């Protein structure tokens, strides 16, 4: 299970994609899981949420022409969802939030 | 799960996220951010959902409240079952 800011950063940059435990916000829906029942766990045991676009509302990631950027979930075991986050954009700049999207931190 | 937000009410950004969190049962770590707002509609807010939003342009004058407005359409868009009612 590599669920945590540096295994998943490193494994971003080594591999260009998420690890296998990783799954998208639809896919889990598909597999069952109710946001507001907490199921996650129980729908997909050892999946977290994570690989969706990012639309980074505020604009506090730096953007430029042909750069999109993505989300996963951090620290995530089961239940709700936390408040912590990976950014990551398509050419390989990887940013951190623990706060739930008001601060972010350049990690790679 | 009904919201409702009167507009004549909200005198400011923060009042209108402070409503949300309450009338959404969003999470004590809610953001208060557009960001946060995307991440709660999409993976915690329970649906069918039905928001009512009163005295909008007030509210608008105050805050902002169009940015909002428009991260629900995108949710419902997207396939979330919202209902938005505008009075």
């Amino acid at each position: 299970v590599i669920n945590t800011f540096d295994g998943v950063a490193d494994y971003l940059q080594t591999y260009h994609k998420l690890p296998d435990n990783y799954i998208t916000k639809s896919e889990a829906q598909a597999l069952g899981w109710v946001a507001s029942k907490g199921n996650l766990a129980d729908v997909a045991p050892g999946k977290s949420i994570g690989g969706d676009i990012f639309s980074n509302r505020e604009g506090k990631l730096p953007g430029k022409s042909g750069r999109t950027w993505r989300e996963a979930d951090i620290n995530y075991t089961s239940g709700f969802r936390n408040s912590d986050r990976i950014l990551y954009s398509s050419d390989w700049l990887i940013y951190k939030t623990t706060d739930h999207y008001q601060t972010f931190t350049k990690i790679r | 799960k009904k919201a409702v937000i009167n507009g004549e009410q909200i005198r400011s950004i923060s009042d209108l996220h402070q409503t949300l969190k309450k009338e959404l049962a969003l999470p004590e770590y809610y953001g208060e951010n557009l960001d946060a707002l995307w991440d709660a509609l999409t993976g915690w807010v329970e649906y069918p959902l039905v928001l009512e939003w009163r005295q909008f342009e007030q509210s608008k004058q105050l805050t902002g409240a169009e940015s909002v407005l428009q991260v629900f359409r995108e949710a419902k868009a997207e396939g979330a079952d919202i209902t938005i009612i505008l009075s």
